[PDB]
């Protein structure tokens, strides 16, 4: 059921960002706002792609 | 098809450091890189310099070439002025299309 | 490797004006080129067409209907052939080298003619 | 941290609290402080999509989201790797219109799916068969989209 | 109706309004009329697709136009144009969009080129190896879609013949050190390298490969139409035969064809059973149209063969059929074109090809090698193996008639117990197969490098 789904992306969405945050914790901030005027893209490092 | 500048000429006492250089109206000096040429009066030119990084056996190492990459102007040293290199000098590159010679500019010493 | 101009001094106008040149101490059997920079008095330069040594040629675009090159590899020595000589064409014409490598640089130049109407 | 949550308004309708069913813990632990963000969306629209996400990410500064949706578009899941490529915040559909897996992402896009790709589908049907003692067949296949990937 | 487009500048926006003026001056619709409407390139990602959905649903058009503009990102408008045409299944087109993703119509829903794909190009190479007396390639790739896509399509069109190509050695993008490749690629007898990658690869591989002595004699290239272009035509040996475009980046010519075939399309389709309007507001309907997959069906069958760019035939999956490549050579850093492409043929033209080293001839595309390295195990009466001693030489034996043994020096291991790494202790084997080995080497003049195997198994 889809009570359960929510709960389990929502799990392993917290794992993921625990063990990042217990690994080399840097937690970035959100993206400022999807319109602007300029900002070149440059990922510090992969977040939680791997 | 483009040109490139040496205005007119340069002049400067011995024992100076100034030397004129290259500047490219169309596109950007990065893939075909150009060459320096030296024509004493009244004989045909040979050359003085090319690709900027090598040099032909026997020339003093006083000419060093550059390429700035930022303005599209290739720069040259010639520090250590004195009498005996009083002659014409030259730009050279090539494009896809054709090779183009520079204007010309001779040194006073 | 030294290359001489053989044609003297032939500024007849209104006709056609037929510079030869001639290598010593190097054969055409090679991987080069052979190139005929021109050199008005005063200005700058202006190259003309380079021809390999077995089979094509490669003119300048602007000037690319009035001049024919070709080379013989028997008498060993390459000639243009100008049609339409105008009173612009008072120039110095040369005859240098190239190397093919991979670069566009020219070997030692040759002597030089006063080829002027 | 703070992960944002939403839903299509299907025949799962419910309240904050029903929707958020956060307890004490999940399973085991994860003492990360986290909370969760509930939304509703009537109908799924681009312009409406684009503002909502992007409107939202300009609030609390969300770092997640579970859009899961009632409709029946591709389109939607293209969107959201849309969105997902030039945001920098992780998404992942869970059911309806984000959970039809689509061919190949961007290489810089980060959208994970729930459904199963065709491969997976094609595995499923070879072992049923040898199950059941079936080794002699002729599939056939009219022209479709990624119908050369089924085949090769 | 409404048509809407998607250009670059102001100027080709009026050659946008001139060109639907004459469209409509040869032929004037009944009531309805033809509109043109037009915006500009603002790039924000975001901003570009929520402004175009506003800025033509809002004015209920029928398809839409999208140009490619000068940027080098290769992706720009298509990527956020094409998802929200696509999401109410209204047909767009394409113009100088040659990118090979956006020919599988299964993310892309509805999207129509007008220049063929990057991918399609591969198919001349297997005609410049029709009449050339070629069929051994070891063709390179990348890793990104459009290299898998390439090597793919010709695997799957080099099956017709039978043949087979040798190696499919791949690089990861965007590196620093192609060496190793190089080197493995070295050590064959095949002479054709079909080299396709991006503009920067392309120079990192010419560099690579020019210190290993790769672009000697007899050694054939072919190159695509990207990797001679802005930078990778300073660092490419002599004799490369790249690719090149007719109608490339003409942007009028182009604009006339794609308007010509929308006012045919929609003069044939103006006449149906069943028609539907298009959804009005950038917001709001969100029901996909009942007609879009039938204006897409009516608009690829459309043999629109007049105009000013040749004939327009589509294909299967919505590209367009029938290019004129005009096949190019690289003589002394001045491209030169030697041959043109028609359509299943090829036309040499009245130049001289000058091949990578120099020499003017047809180069060879196979060497025949001779080192013919063997392996070989150890059974009992037919291969001995003895370990050799210090001194170069394993021993000097004789027979019943004196006639000494033949041996050959034995690259085998010595690790017949487990767990034990090999030794690789260069022993000694003669026999039985040795000497049938010596003879046929005598007699077929060429050589041998025995060595045993590692694992000992018969296989």
């Amino acid at each position: 059921s889809l009570e359960a789904r929510v709960r389990d992306g929502i799990g392993i969405l917290t794992t993921a960002a625990s063990s990042m945050l217990e690994k080399f914790s840097y937690i970035p901030e959100a993206k400022a706002s999807c319109y602007g005027q300029m900002e070149r893209p440059e990922v510090p490092m992969h977040t939680l792609h791997p | 098809n483009f040109m490139l500048t040496q205005p007119h000429s340069v002049s400067e006492s011995p024992g100076k450091t100034v030397t004129i250089s290259c500047t490219r109206s169309s596109g950007s000096i990065a893939s075909n890189y150009v060459q320096w040429y030296q024509q004493r009066p009244g004989s045909a030119p040979t050359t003085v310099i090319y690709e900027d990084n090598q040099r032909p056996s026997g020339v003093p190492d006083r000419f060093s070439g550059s390429i700035d990459s930022s303005s599209n102007s290739a720069s040259l040293t010639i520090s250590g002025l004195k009498t005996e290199d009083e002659a014409d000098y030259y730009c050279q590159s090539y494009d896809s299309s054709t090779v183009v010679f520079g204007g010309g500019t001779k040194l006073t010493v | 490797l030294q290359l001489q101009e053989s044609g003297p001094g032939l500024v007849k106008p209104s006709q056609t004006l037929s510079l030869t040149c001639t290598v010593s101490g190097g054969s055409i059997s090679s991987s080069n080129w052979w190139s005929w920079v021109r050199q008005p008095p005063g200005k700058g330069l202006e190259w003309i067409g380079e021809i390999y040594h077995s089979g094509n040629t490669n003119y300048n675009p602007s000037l690319k209907s009035r001049v024919t090159v070709s080379v013989d590899k028997s008498k060993n020595q390459f000639s243009l052939k100008l049609t339409s000589v105008t009173a612009a064409d008072t120039a110095v014409y040369y005859c240098a080298r190239d190397v093919s490598g991979g670069v566009n640089w020219f070997d030692p130049w040759g002597q030089g003619t006063l080829v002027t109407v | 941290l703070n992960i944002a949550v939403m839903l299509g308004h299907s025949h799962d309708v419910t309240e904050r609290e029903l929707r958020t069913l956060w307890g004490p813990e999940q399973a085991a632990g994860l003492p990360l402080d986290v909370n969760v963000v509930a939304l509703l969306m009537n109908r799924t629209d681009p312009k409406s999509l684009i503002t909502h996400v992007c409107d939202l990410m300009s609030g609390a500064r969300i770092h997640g989201l579970v859009f899961g949706d009632d409709t029946d578009q591709e389109a939607v899941a293209q969107m959201l790797d849309f969105i997902s490529s030039h945001t920098f915040v992780p998404i992942l559909g869970i059911h309806g219109g984000a959970s039809m897996i689509m061919a190949d992402k961007d290489p810089t896009s980060t959208f994970f799916q729930f459904g199963a790709s065709i491969q997976q589908q094609a595995t499923v049907m070879l072992k049923i068969m040898q199950d059941y003692d079936w080794h002699v067949f002729s599939l056939v296949t009219t022209i479709f989209p990624g119908y050369r990937e089924f085949i090769s | 109706v409404n048509i809407g487009a998607v250009l670059s500048t102001r100027k080709h926006e009026q050659m946008f309004r001139e060109a639907v003026n004459q469209a409509n001056k040869r032929h004037g619709s009944w009531k309805i009329q033809l509109n043109a409407t037009s915006v500009t390139h603002k790039p924000n990602a975001i901003q570009m697709a929520l402004s175009v959905c506003e800025d033509l649903i809002s004015s209920q058009v029928y398809a839409i136009l999208v140009s490619h503009p000068p940027t080098p990102n290769d992706h720009f408008t298509p990527t956020p144009v094409s998802y929200t045409a696509g999401f109410y299944r209204i047909p767009v087109l394409g113009l100088t969009t040659r990118m090979s993703i956006y020919s599988d119509k299964s993310i892309h829903l509805s999207f129509l080129r007008t220049v063929p794909p990057y991918s399609h190009q591969s198919s001349v190479w297997f005609e410049m190896m029709r009449v050339y007396s070629w069929n051994h390639i070891i063709l390179l790739v990348s890793d990104d879609h459009e290299g898998r896509a390439a090597q793919k399509r010709l695997e799957t069109l080099l099956e017709e013949r039978e043949s087979k190509a040798e190696k499919v050695l791949q690089f990861d993008p965007g590196t620093k050190n192609v060496t190793a490749l190089l080197m493995e690629a070295k050590e064959l007898e095949a002479r054709v390298i079909i080299l396709s990658a991006s503009e920067d690869d392309a120079a990192t591989v010419y560099r690579a490969a020019a210190m290993l002595n790769m672009t000697g004699s007899g050694y054939v290239w072919l190159v695509g139409e990207r990797e001679i272009s802005g930078n990778a035509l300073r660092y490419a040996p002599d004799g490369i035969l790249g690719l090149q475009l007719i109608n490339g980046k003409n942007e009028s010519a182009h604009i006339s064809d794609a308007v010509g075939v929308v006012a045919q399309a929609v003069h044939e389709l103006l006449e149906k059973e069943n028609i539907t309007d298009p959804p009005r507001g950038c917001v709001g309907n969100t029901n996909i149209w009942k007609t879009g997959p039938l204006f897409k069906r009516v608009l690829m069958s459309s043999k629109y063969a007049d105009g000013v760019t040749g004939r327009v035939e589509f294909n299967e999956d919505g590209d367009r059929k029938f290019a004129n490549y005009s096949i190019m050579n690289l003589q002394n850093r001045k491209l030169v074109q030697v041959g043109i492409y028609n359509g299943t043929h090829v036309i040499p033209n009245d130049r001289k090809i000058i091949w990578p080293g120099g020499e003017t001839e047809k180069p060879r595309g196979y060497q025949m090698s001779t080192r013919l390295k063997i392996v070989t195990i150890h059974q009992e009466p037919f291969v001995y193996v003895k370990p050799t001693l210090s001194d170069g030489t394993c021993k000097e034996e004789f027979t019943v008639n004196g006639d000494p043994v033949k041996k050959v020096i034995c690259t085998g291991p010595n690790d017949t117990s487990p767990g034990s790494p090999r030794h690789t202790v260069p022993q000694c084997c003669y026999g039985f197969c040795i000497d049938l080995l010596i003879k046929l080497a005598r007699t077929m003049n060429f050589t041998y490098e025995v060595h045993l195997v590692a694992d000992g198994k018969f296989g």
